[PDB]
RNA sequence: GGUUAAGCGACUAAGCGUACACGGUGGAUGCCCUGGCAGUCAGAGGCGAUGAAGGACGUGCUAAUCUGCGAUAAGCGUCGG
RNA sequence: CCCGGCGAGGGGAGUGAAAAAGAACCUGAAACCGUGUACGUACAAGCAGUGGGAGCACGCUGCGUGUGACUGCGUACC
RNA sequence: AGGACCGAACCGACUAAUGUUGAAAAAUUAGCGGAUGACUUGUGGCUGGGGGUGAAAGGCCAAUCAAACCGGGAGAUAGCU
RNA sequence: CGAAGGUGUGCUGUGAGGCAUGCUGGAGGUAUCAGAAGUGCGAAUGCUGACAUAAGUAACGAUAAAGCGGGUGAAAAGCCCGCUCGCCGGAAGACCAAGGGUUCCUGUCCAACGUUAAUCGGGGCAGGGUGAGUCGACCCCUAAGGCGAGGCCGAAAGGCGU
C-alpha cells in the first residue's frame, strides 16, 4: 500500500502561500520562509487582538481630555465628577460626544462641574 | 602620466610599432587608399606625410633617407616620380582620414585613409 | 570574498538600471544621395557630403 | 490585427537581447528598423529579423499596412540551457550554461 | 482685475515593491503498461571430446545495430498442421 | 505560399475532435525569468509583519477586491 | 690515470619571485648540483600486503601507505552527534 | 451533457479538513460502514532532478606580431591567394619505434564541438586512399624469466622441478 504524498503535499504548500500573499520576495513565494512568516502573522494578531483594546481606549482618554481642558477641566477632573454625578456614559461615547456634538459635551463638562462643587 | 605627450602605444612595442608603420606606409602609397582602424590613421598621417614632405626635392640623400625610413624601393620610386611632382603645390594636409564604421569581428571603429587626389 | 546572504531580484535590477542602452539619437540624410548614415561616417553607397568617395 | 514574429531558441541569453529589446518597444516600424542597424550588439543582429519577419507576415498574411505598423509588444524569454564541462584547475569540473532565449514581437497598426 | 510678499502645494520613476492577466522554463501530479516482485499448481533437473557455457568473424537487394543463422550462412530435405 | 543564408526559427493554408496534441509532442505543479495594467515609492533607518488608517483605481447598490502615505507594537525557524 | 676539474645534451632539485577556483592535483622564469660513473636510459622479466623493496626518510609498492586496492563477513560496533 | 489531475473564487467546521462552482484537462472516480498500511517532512553539512545568487563579474591558457590588397561568402581580424613584417632553426625542421586508430585526401554542411566569428577545422555527412622474394612482423636460434609429461613435495587448492 505504497502512499505517495504529491497531492496532499500540494495542497498544504498552496495553504500556506495563499495566507502569505502580499508578502515581500521569498516570504511570499517560498515554503519556508512563508511558514514561519504566517506563523509569525498569527501571533501578532493575537498579540494585536489585545493591544488594539489598550490603543482605542488611550485615543478616547486624550480626546476626552482635550475637549475637556477646552470646557475649562482637566481628565481626571472629569471622569471623578461624572462618577460622583453617577453618569456611566464609557470613554468612547465620550470621545464621539467630544468630536460631533460640542454643546452636550459642554453640558457632560457642568454636570461633572456640578458634582464636584 | 600622459601630460603634453604624442604617439598612441597601439598595445605594441617599439619595434612591432615601427615595422607595422612601415608596411601600412608602403600599403597607402601603394594602393592610394586602404581600410584601418581609426587611431591607426590617425597615427599613419604623421608616419605618411613626412615621407611625402621629403619627397618633395630629388636627391640621393633624400632617396636614401625615404629607403632608410620605407625599405621598399618601389615605394621610393613611386613617392619621387609620382607624389613629389603631384603635391609639390600643397602645404601638408596630403591625406584625409573618413569614418566608415565598424568592424564585424570585435567591433573596432573603423576609417579609410587616402591621399587627397587619387582619382581612382 | 563571497556574500553571507542571497541579494535579492530588487537589488539585481537596482544594479542593473545603469545597464541601459542609448538609441542612435538622430541619423543624418546625405544631401546627394538621401540615404542614412551615422552622422560624420559614409554612406552604405560610399557618400559622404554629397561626394562618391569610395570604388564601390 | 496583431502579427507574431517568435525566434526560438536564439543563441544569446535573455539579458543580453533584453537590452536591445528595451529601445524598440512601442515604437515605429521604421524608425525600429533604423535604430536596430546602428546599435553594435549581436542581439540587434538577432532582432532585426525578427521584426522584419513580422512585417512580412503583417503583409502577407494580414492586410498589406507596413508605414501604418508599430512595435506593439516585445519580449524575451529564457529557453532551453545547454551543460557543458569547463575543466578547471586540480581537477576541479565546473558546469558552463550555453544559454538559449526566445524572442518575441508583436506588430499592429492599431 | 495688476505687481510683490508670505503660507500651503498635485503631477516625476532611473529602478523597485505588491496584486492581477498573459507567457517562458521546468518536468511534479493524475491516468497507463509490452517491465518487474512475491508466490501456487505442474514440468524439468542438467549441457559437454557426436566439442559445451560463452564469444570473434561473417551472413540479406543492405550502410549500421538488434533477431535468426553458419561458407548449404534471415537459411537446405522430409513428414504432418 | 511569405520572411530568412536554397539556414535555424517563424506566419499563414491544410489534417485532425483538439496543433492550447507539431515530433524539444498526454496533463504541464513549484522554484526561477519576463510583458502588460492598478496602487505605492527618490528626507527615509532595523526579522519587513501585525493593529489603526487617509488617499487612489476598479466592481457593486458605502460596501467588496487591489495598493498602503502616516502611526502603536514588534531582534527569524530548528 | 682519475667514483679528477669547468661546462652543453641527459639526470636532478639548493634559493627567490610567480602561481595557489593555477597553463599545471607539484609547474614556469632566473639562478643551482652531477655530468666516464656508486652514472643515465629504452625493451622485457622477478619480488605482493603483517608481505615486498628500502646507500634507512616509516621512504616507496598505479595522484592512495605506522600496513595498498577490490569484493565479502556487514545493516560490525557506536553508553556519541 | 465531461473523471482523475492543475489553477481561481465562494461558503463551511474548534482543527487536521469538507463542500460547491468558473477556467484547464480529456478518462476515469467512487459514497457508507468495515479492513490493511511503504499513511502526513522544514531542517538529518539528508538523496536525486531543476533552477537561482555571486554577474554579464573573473577568465578566454606562454608577451614569437603583426599590416595591407584581391577572392569566396548572407556575413571576413582569424578561411584562400599575394606582398611585406616577425619567430624557431641540435627545433617550434625531417624520419622511426611505442601508443593511437581513419585523425590521412576530395566534395559538401556550420545545429553542437573549437574558450570569440567562422565561409575554416583533427567537427557532422559521403565517397576515395595503405600494392613488397629484398622494409618490419611471421620464420630459424637462444638470454633473464615463464610453463612444464614423468618426478619430488604438500590437508585440498597447489609449490618446485627433469
Amino acid at each position: 500500500a505504497r502512499v505517495k504524498r504529491g497531492v496532499i503535499a500540494r495542497a498544504r504548500h498552496k495553504k500556506i502561500l495563499k495566507q502569505a500573499k502580499g508578502y515581500y520576495g521569498a516570504r511570499s513565494r517560498v515554503y519556508r520562509v512563508a511558514f514561519q512568516a504566517v506563523i509569525k502573522a498569527g501571533q501578532y494578531a493575537y498579540r494585536d487582538r489585545r493591544q488594539r483594546k489598550r490603543q482605542f481606549r488611550q485615543l478616547w482618554i486624550a480626546r476626552i481630555n482635550a475637549a475637556a481642558r477646552q470646557n475649562g477641566i482637566s481628565y481626571s477632573k472629569f471622569i471623578n465628577g461624572l462618577k460622583k454625578a453617577s453618569v456611566e456614559i464609557d470613554r468612547k461615547i465620550l470621545a464621539d460626544i467630544a468630536v460631533f456634538d460640542k454643546v452636550a459635551f459642554t453640558a457632560l463638562v457642568e454636570k461633572a462641574k456640578a458634582a464636584l462643587a | 602620466m600622459r601630460h603634453r605627450k604624442s604617439g598612441r602605444q597601439l598595445n605594441r612595442n617599439s619595434s612591432h610599432r615601427q615595422a607595422m608603420f612601415r608596411n601600412m606606409a608602403g600599403s597607402l602609397v601603394r594602393h592610394e587608399i586602404i581600410k584601418t582602424t581609426l587611431p591607426k590613421a590617425k597615427e599613419l598621417r604623421r608616419v605618411v606625410e613626412p615621407l611625402i614632405t621629403l619627397a618633395k626635392t630629388d636627391s640621393v640623400a633624400n632617396r636614401r633617407l625615404a629607403f632608410a625610413r620605407t625599405r621598399d624601393n618601389e615605394i621610393v620610386a613611386k613617392l619621387f616620380n609620382e607624389l613629389g611632382p603631384r603635391f609639390a603645390s600643397r602645404a601638408g594636409g596630403y591625406t584625409r582620414i573618413l569614418k566608415c564604421g565598424f568592424r564585424a569581428g570585435d567591433n573596432a571603429p573603423m576609417a579609410y585613409i587616402e591621399l587627397v587626389d587619387r582619382s581612382e | 570574498a563571497v556574500q553571507q546572504n542571497k541579494p535579492t531580484r530588487s537589488k539585481r535590477g537596482m544594479r542593473r538600471s545603469h545597464d541601459a542602452l542609448t538609441a542612435v539619437t538622430s541619423l543624418s540624410v546625405d544631401k546627394t544621395s538621401g540615404e542614412k548614415h551615422l552622422r560624420h561616417h559614409i554612406t552604405a553607397d560610399g557618400y559622404y557630403r554629397g561626394r562618391k568617395v569610395i570604388a564601390k | 490585427m496583431e502579427t507574431i514574429a517568435k525566434h526560438r531558441h536564439a543563441r544569446s541569453s535573455a539579458q543580453k537581447v533584453r537590452l536591445v529589446a528595451d529601445l524598440i518597444r512601442g515604437k515605429k516600424v521604421s524608425q525600429a528598423l533604423d535604430i536596430l542597424t546602428y546599435t553594435n550588439k549581436k542581439a540587434a543582429v538577432l532582432v532585426k529579423k525578427v521584426l522584419e519577419s513580422a512585417i512580412a507576415n503583417a503583409e502577407h498574411n494580414d492586410g498589406a499596412d507596413i508605414d501604418d505598423l508599430k512595435v506593439t509588444k516585445i519580449f524575451v524569454d529564457e529557453g532551453p540551457s545547454m551543460k557543458r564541462i569547463m575543466p578547471r584547475a586540480k581537477g576541479r569540473a565546473d558546469r558552463i550554461l550555453k544559454r538559449t532565449s526566445h524572442i518575441t514581437v508583436v506588430v499592429s497598426d492599431r
